[PDB]
This record gives structure tokens, C-alpha cells and sequence, in this order.
């Protein structure tokens, strides 16, 4: 179960590419984005468009492909009709089913036309053992009573990836606020240590533009499937504690307790996760970890911690998988503000432990999904890189098997 | 529109000091990035520093870094530029560029480009001594001469600009002793001599000559 | 640190199309941009982000990234796309962003231009302080390179002239200047500027 506690040089992990034993993911002359992947227990969901545009949410098996190297073996294939409609998908799975929450919008990403977006979202739920003539089991759309957003205008879900806490599902989402009834005293606003900031930076890049409408607010999404037989969902608003732009956040389990990301999209460029204090109220006891950040663009780069007016970044996420020591593993881009240069990393609060270069300095890519995992006693971790080929010219996910080493030799 | 005025270029001895200050308007000048390319006569630019839109984040090149220094004031609409320790091979146009992408994006295969371009202001690194020209007058088509003046530029313009129309200008020949020396003509209608009264309003920074040369045949 | 290489020059017919390549290591993974400067002005710019092309800018110009080179490809090339132009970069290896050597753009089949050949004598402050100078000014004149010759009274000589700079309209034009003492100019009681282009001469004379 230990691992390699200590910084060391040696290139100990040995990233090892599987994206073949998925199948989906390779495919010659087709530009592939928008990608999703969430683990929990023993099976695993997938989801990406092939932009014969078509949408896929797929689950199936995580299984030792034979040199005990673990592997995504897809057992049910999904295919919504009208693929121009689904956006942002989120996933979580509870006993032998997954949960598929998604938007549903005819104006675009929800995100970009903010005040036009119906609102609607539907949630499917698919069999990860589905049975052959199988109505209403292998792919049921769940009827939603109502959605619960208190004095948020809408809520979406924002994330990859949720848990399941007993018969209850929690998916990541956001809250669209009017940005006249967001409440926010500029003082609060950290420009003391940064003499070109200003009060009111970090309150108006609380939305996309400092004119937004709306104002974006992390969170959770909850599910009770013990309410009624059309349960509802409630909308759960992050805490203000360390407050950024709503993004696409994480919920995962590691070790016994809950961890949360948030991606940072504003001028907290520094990695946003820790363990999870309260889920209902949602409060997360956030890292102060001063060495994974994310690249950005010009005003708001790698490594800014002064609040700015900006929505620029990307989602690379981070895995616990000591508690204890609090070592974190997670595939980064090495670049300031440019989306190149992906590497795995396993770090601490303060010190990157060990690396490995997942391709080359100056290859574009994009999204980082990680989750990790035991397999026969033994740490692995599975990464979903978006990479973009030299040749095809068309971005496309990417998957690694990397193992945590025990020794550091 | 959007315009940028530079300013502050001149002559200077190897290892002083100069800042070029450049004036923006037509856009909200703390939004935006703004950079410092400079380019050598009849060379390809090079890009010299850059600073971000609340100016929290300075970039430099590695050619002038310790000695080149950007700021910024939104308030004044204005970027500065301070050069330090200067090198001969600084000698160059320094142009003021904007960023000029606009929109609503996370993330931008090219973070970096410009658009427009100032005007660019002249920077001459050089031990050499200021020079004042002489202004002499082309008497009829009717011009004026410019001899033996040093370092470049020079300005020229006939009826302090009430009259553009049909005034070619002609570029500088740099004579063998490193003088330089250029002449300006316009051709006007021999049906408005004895009326029209023709000066020329040539200027030259490096030495301080401001010089109105009225030119009447002989 | 990141290295963008351009050729030197490339030359088109009119009406044809006019490719620039733009050469870099695995250029594929970078946002390729694309500054025209003609003489006398500042750069403009014509692409940007590989394929993108501002507001304004004529619809023929359009460009592409694919690999190790990228090419701005000018469709139906005018007379007036004579310009240098420029391919750029930012290189997240170093946080630089890089330009190319540039490309001038030279477009075949222009007419011959006649040149403009206008001699002024010393002026009279001038010839007052005991120094004299006699200019020539060729203007408008294509294609741009010329021969100069000073004759004394039907003699010639043994003077500066510049090198043929492109003007605004796409003939060129250059100057020259002649240097004498004041003895010489009333010496001889004639001067005359002699400028050949493509096998013609054209002349102008002063007299004191
Ligand atoms: C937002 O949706 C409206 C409704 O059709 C449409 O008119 C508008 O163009 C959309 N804007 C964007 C940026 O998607
Ligand atoms: C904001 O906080 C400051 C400092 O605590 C306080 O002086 C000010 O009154 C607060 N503003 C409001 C509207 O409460
Ligand atoms: C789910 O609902 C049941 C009954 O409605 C309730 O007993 C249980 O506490 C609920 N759980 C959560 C997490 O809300
Ligand atoms: C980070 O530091 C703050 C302030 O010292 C503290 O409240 C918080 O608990 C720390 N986070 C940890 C220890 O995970
Ligand atoms: C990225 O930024 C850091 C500090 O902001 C700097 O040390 C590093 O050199 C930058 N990267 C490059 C490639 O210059």
C-alpha cells in the first residue's frame, strides 16, 4: 500500500499508454472534445463528442488487462439523439448504475449564452450489466419533480465526476446568480499583498466578463433516491471560504473522506482541493499548496495569486492518495500561459515529489482527468489527457495507466 | 479608432538612460496588453518587453532583461518604457503594440498578438556628436535643403500643414562623412507665385533646430 | 529560444496566388500570426491565430498550420501587396514570442515608369557661405535602380548619391547630391544631371 513518501530524481514512475483498450477514444480523421471519465468502485463512465456528429455516455469495467495493468472495458454504450442540445455532463455511480446528470440547451453552451438557456437538464440512468431485452434498465431517463436553486436563477451541473453518500448522489454543479443580488463587501477582496489589485477585481471576475449578467457560483447537485419514487434536486452553493469563479469542480472519495477540486478560471491560479468538512452545507478545508498551478493567458498566468480581472484557465485535477502525508497525484501542463507540455505529477503541499513527462515539452493539451485506485494491494492511477495529434490536426483524449511506486528506487 | 503615439526617442551615449512614453486611445486601456517591439533599420522587429493589463505581471526579453524596465499608468492612458545601460545594438524604431484580441475565451492557441501598431519612435545608441542641419531654401516646383545634419530624423512640412497636396518628401542619403542630408519638394501652379507666401517648417530633435525657411524664387 | 525561419523573398505573377511558408519546429502546436509591412509604414496585421483573419482585411489573404510550416497564401496577388511580411509566434518555452526573418514580396510584370528628373541649383544664402551643392531628385521610376552622372559644362566629373528607396506608390525614387566649391559654380558657365534607366536617359540642366 505505501508508497514513495520523499522528493526523489529517479524517473520512477513509468506512464504507460492505454488509450487503445478503449477503442472509442482512437479514431482516424475525427476531432474529439468535451471529455468525460468518472471511476467509483468497480466500474467507470466515459463521454466525449465526435464533433455524423454524435454524442456517447458510455460505462463498463475497470479490469487488469492481463500484466496487471489496468484497463476500461466498455459495457454499455449510449447514444443520445440530437447531440446539438447535450452539454456538460456529469457522472456518478450508486449500486450496479451510473447517474448521468446533463445539460439539455438549444442556445449553446449554457455557459456562453448564460441568459438565454432554458434551464432544463435531465438525468439518465444507465446499467453498467445491462440485460438483453431490457426495457427501462440498460438506459431509463429519471423524471426530475423539481430543481431547487433557492435565490440562484439557474444550476447545471459543472463537473466530471460526484459521489455517493449511502442513497444519495452528489453531483458537481454551479449556480447562475444575477450578479444585482450577488452579495459581496469588496474588502474582502485579498489585494493587500498586491499593490496593481483592486477591491473590486476578484468580486467582478466573478463572472466571464466584468459587465456579466450573471455571476458563477460552485457547488453541489443531490439526488436522494430515497424521496418518492421521482425524487428532486437540490442545489448546494460552495462556502466563501477562498471563493473563485464557479468552474468545473470534482467531488471524489480517497481513503474514507470526500475530496474536493474546483478548477481555477479566475486569478486564483493556485490548485484549489482539500478534504470536504461538511457536504450539506458545502465546506472544503481547501490546500494551501504553493506548487501545482495551471497555465493561463496573459493577465492572469501560472502561478498568480493576486486578484485580477480575468476567466482564463484549465481543468487539471488532482487525486489523494496518502491522507496521512497528503501526497497528491495528477497530470499537469508544464507551460505559463499556453495549454503544452503535460506531466504527471506527484506532490505535497509544498513540494513536487516526482514527475514524468506524459509527451513532449511543447505538445498541446488540454484537460486532465485522474482518479486512482488499488489494484491487487496496489496504488494505480488512471489519467485522461486531451492531446492533439501532430498529424491528424484534430485534438483527442488520451489515456495512462501510471503506477505509484512503493520504493523510490 | 485606436491609436498609439510613441514618444521620448532621441540620441544617446552607450550605457545611459531613456524612456519612451506611448499614448493610447481609442480603447480601455487597462483592459488590454500592451508591449515594446522595437526594429532595426531595415531589419525584422524584435519584441523588447511587454506588461500586463493591471501591470501586476511584467515580461521582459532576454536581451534586455536587467536593463529595460516597463510601467504602465491607466490613469494617464499611457505605457512607459525605461531603458537602462544602453547598447549600441539597441539602436533601433521601438514600436507600441496592443493586444488585439477581444472576447470571452479560457484559453488562446496564439496569447500573443498585435493589433495596431504605433508609429514608432527613433533610438540611436551611438558616441557620436549631435550635428545641427542647415536649412536652405530650392527656389522655382519649389523645395528645400536639409545639409549636413546627424543623427536621423528630421521633419519637414510646407505651410505648417496647409498644404499636403502634391509634397514628395524624398529620403535622407547618408553622406561618407556620416552626415546626413535630404531635401523636400512640392510642385505648385505658376499661376500663385508672387501671392502665395511657401515655407518650409523643418525640425530636427537631436539638436534642438526648429528652422521656418520661407522659399522665394530669386 | 524558439526559432521561426522564413525565406528571404518570394516573387509572383498578378492575378496568380502567392504562398509565404513560415518554418518551425513542430509549428503545428502554435498560434501562427501574420504582419505585412509596407515601406514607410507601420506592420498590420493580416492573420492571426493560424487561420483567422481581422476585420477589414481582404477576404484573399487567408492562412494555414499544419505541421512544421505554416503558409500565408495571398490569393490573386495586386500590385499593392508588395509588402514584407512577417510570421509570429509566442514560444511558452522561454515566455518569448518570436518573429521570422520576413518574406519581401516582389510582384512581377510591372510597367516601366519614366523618371522624374527635377535639378535644382545652389541657392542663393547658400552660394553666400562660401559652400555649394547641386541636387538631383529622381522620382517615380520603376523598376527602381538607376545610374547617376555629373557633367561640368558638357564634361563630366569625378558627389553622393542614396540608394533607390521604394515610395508610397510602388515606383521607386532616390536623390543625389553633388558637393562643389564655390569657384566651380561660376566657373563653368553650365551644369546638367544625367539619370539612365533601362537604357534611356533623361537630363535636366541649371545655368547661374
Ligand atoms: C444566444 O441565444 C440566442 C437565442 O437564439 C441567439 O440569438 C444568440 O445568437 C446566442 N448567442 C450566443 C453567443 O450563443
Ligand atoms: C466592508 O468591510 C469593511 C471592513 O470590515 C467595513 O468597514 C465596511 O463597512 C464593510 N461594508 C459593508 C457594506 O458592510
Ligand atoms: C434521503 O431521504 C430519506 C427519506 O426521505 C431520509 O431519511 C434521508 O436522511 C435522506 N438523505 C439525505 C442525504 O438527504
Ligand atoms: C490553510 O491555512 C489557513 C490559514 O492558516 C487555515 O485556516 C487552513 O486550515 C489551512 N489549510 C489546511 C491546513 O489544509
Ligand atoms: C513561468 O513563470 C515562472 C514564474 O512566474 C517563471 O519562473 C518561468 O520561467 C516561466 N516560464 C518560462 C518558460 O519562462
Amino acid at each position: 500500500n505505501n508508497i514513495c513518501l520523499q522528493k526523489t530524481s529517479n524517473q520512477i514512475l513509468k506512464p504507460k499508454l492505454i488509450s487503445y483498450t478503449l477503442p472509442v477514444v482512437g479514431q482516424s480523421g475525427t476531432c474529439i472534445t468535451d471529455p468525460l471519465l468518472a471511476m467509483d468502485e468497480g466500474y467507470f463512465a466515459y463521454s466525449h463528442l465526435e464533433r455524423s456528429k454524435q454524442r456517447i455516455i458510455g460505462v463498463g469495467e475497470v479490469l487488469d488487462r492481463g500484466d496487471e495493468v489496468p484497463s476500461l472495458f466498455m459495457t454499455n454504450v449510449w447514444t443520445p439523439p440530437n447531440p446539438n442540445t447535450v452539454y456538460h455532463c456529469s457522472a456518478v455511480y450508486n449500486n450496479e448504475f451510473y447517474y448521468v446528470l446533463c445539460a439539455v440547451s438549444t442556445v449553446g453552451d449554457p455557459i456562453l449564452n448564460s441568459t438565454y438557456w432554458s434551464g432544463s437538464l435531465m438525468m439518465t440512468r444507465l446499467a453498467v450489466k445491462p440485460k438483453s431485452n431490457g426495457g427501462g434498465y440498460n438506459q431509463h431517463q429519471l423524471a426530475l419533480r423539481s430543481i431547487e436553486k433557492g435565490r440562484y436563477d439557474k444550476v447545471m451541473p459543472y463537473g466530471p465526476s460526484g459521489i455517493k453518500q449511502g442513497d444519495t448522489l452528489y453531483f458537481p454543479a454551479v449556480g447562475f446568480l444575477v450578479r444585482t443580488e450577488f452579495k459581496y463587501n469588496d474588502s474582502n477582496c485579498p489585494i493587500t499583498k498586491c499593490q496593481y489589485s483592486k477591491p473590486e477585481n476578484c468580486r467582478l471576475s466573478m463572472g466571464i466578463r466584468p459587465n456579466s449578467h450573471y455571476i458563477l457560483r460552485s457547488g453541489l447537485l443531490k439526488y436522494n433516491l430515497s424521496d418518492g419514487e421521482n425524487p428532486k434536486v437540490v442545489f448546494i452553493e460552495i462556502s466563501d471560504q477562498r471563493l473563485s469563479i464557479g468552474s468545473p469542480s470534482k467531488i471524489y472519495d480517497s481513503l474514507g473522506q470526500p475530496v474536493f477540486y474546483q478548477a481555477s478560471f479566475s486569478w486564483d491560479t493556485m490548485i484549489k482541493f482539500g478534504d470536504v468538512l461538511t457536504v450539506n452545507p458545502l465546506v472544503v478545508n481547501w490546500r494551501n499548496n504553493t506548487v501545482i498551478s495551471r497555465p493561463g493567458q496573459s493577465q492572469c498566468p501560472r502561478f498568480n495569486t493576486c486578484p485580477e480581472i480575468c476567466w482564463e484557465g484549465v481543468y487539471n485535477d488532482a487525486f489523494l492518495i496518502d491522507r496521512i502525508n497528503w501526497i497528491s497525484a495528477g497530470v499537469f501542463l508544464d507551460s505559463n500561459q499556453t495549454a503544452e507540455n503535460p506531466v504527471f505529477t506527484v506532490f505535497k503541499d509544498n513540494e513536487i515529489l516526482y514527475r514524468a513527462q506524459l509527451a513532449s515539452e511543447d505538445t498541446n493539451a488540454q484537460k486532465t482527468i485522474t482518479n486512482c485506485f488499488l489494484l491487487k494491494n496496489k496504488i494505480w492511477c488512471i489519467s485522461l489527457v486531451e492531446i492533439y495529434d501532430t498529424g491528424d490536426n484534430v485534438i483527442r483524449p488520451k489515456l495512462f495507466a501510471v503506477k505509484i511506486p512503493e520504493q523510490c528506487t | 479608432e485606436v491609436q498609439l503615439l510613441e514618444s521620448g526617442g532621441g540620441l544617446i551615449q552607450p550605457g545611459g538612460s531613456l524612456r519612451l512614453s506611448c499614448a493610447a486611445s481609442g480603447f480601455t486601456f487597462s483592459r488590454f496588453t500592451m508591449s515594446w517591439v522595437r526594429q532595426p533599420p531595415g531589419k525584422g522587429p524584435e519584441w523588447v518587453s511587454g506588461i500586463s493589463g493591471s501591470g501586476g505581471h511584467t515580461y521582459y526579453a532576454d536581451s534586455v532583461k536587467g536593463r529595460f524596465t516597463i510601467s504602465r499608468d491607466n490613469s494617464k492612458n499611457t505605457l512607459y518604457l525605461q531603458m537602462n545601460s544602453l547598447k549600441a545594438e539597441d539602436t533601433a524604431v521601438y514600436y507600441c503594440a496592443k493586444d488585439g484580441f477581444v472576447g470571452q475565451q479560457l484559453m488562446r492557441r496564439g496569447p500573443w498578438w498585435f493589433d495596431p501598431w504605433g508609429q514608432g519612435t527613433l533610438v540611436t545608441v551611438s558616441s557620436a556628436s549631435t550635428k545641427g542641419p542647415s536649412v536652405f531654401p530650392l527656389a522655382p516646383a519649389l523645395g528645400c535643403l536639409v545639409k549636413d545634419y546627424f543623427p536621423e530624423p528630421v521633419t519637414v512640412s510646407w505651410n505648417s500643414g496647409a498644404l499636403t497636396s502634391g509634397v514628395h518628401t524624398f529620403p535622407a542619403v547618408l553622406q561618407s562623412s556620416g552626415l546626413y542630408s535630404l531635401s523636400s519638394v512640392v510642385t505648385v501652379p505658376s499661376s500663385s507665385l508672387g501671392t502665395q507666401t511657401y515655407i518650409c517648417n523643418v525640425n530636427h530633435k537631436p539638436s534642438n533646430t526648429k528652422v521656418d525657411k520661407k522659399v522665394e524664387p530669386k | 529560444s524558439y526559432v521561426l525561419t522564413q525565406p528571404p523573398s518570394v516573387s509572383v505573377a498578378p492575378g496568380q496566388t502567392a504562398r509565404i511558408s513560415c518554418g518551425g519546429n513542430n509549428i503545428g502546436n502554435k498560434g501562427v500570426h501574420w504582419y505585412q509591412q509596407k515601406p514607410g509604414q507601420a506592420p498590420v496585421v493580416v492573420v492571426y491565430d493560424d487561420s483567422d483573419r481581422p476585420s477589414g482585411i481582404p477576404e484573399r489573404f487567408s492562412g494555414s498550420n499544419s505541421g512544421n510550416t505554416a503558409t500565408l497564401t495571398i490569393s490573386r496577388v495586386e500590385a499593392g501587396d508588395e509588402a514584407d511580411y512577417y510570421c509570429q509566434v509566442w514560444d511558452s518555452s522561454s515566455d518569448h514570442v518570436v518573429f521570422g526573418g520576413g518574406t519581401k514580396l516582389t510582384v512581377l510584370g510591372q510597367p516601366k515608369a519614366n523618371p522624374t528628373v527635377t535639378l535644382f541649383p545652389p541657392s542663393s544664402e547658400e552660394l553666400q557661405a562660401n559652400k555649394a551643392t547641386l541636387v538631383c531628385l529622381i522620382s517615380d521610376f520603376y523598376p527602381g535602380a538607376v545610374t547617376v552622372a555629373w557633367k561640368a559644362d558638357g564634361s563630366p566629373v569625378k558627389v553622393e548619391t542614396t540608394k533607390p528607396s521604394k515610395q508610397s506608390n510602388n515606383k521607386y525614387a532616390a536623390s543625389s547630391y553633388l558637393s562643389l566649391t564655390p569657384e566651380q559654380w561660376k566657373s563653368h558657365r553650365s551644369y546638367s544631371c544625367q539619370v539612365t534607366h533601362e537604357g534611356s536617359t533623361v537630363e535636366k540642366t541649371v545655368a547661374p
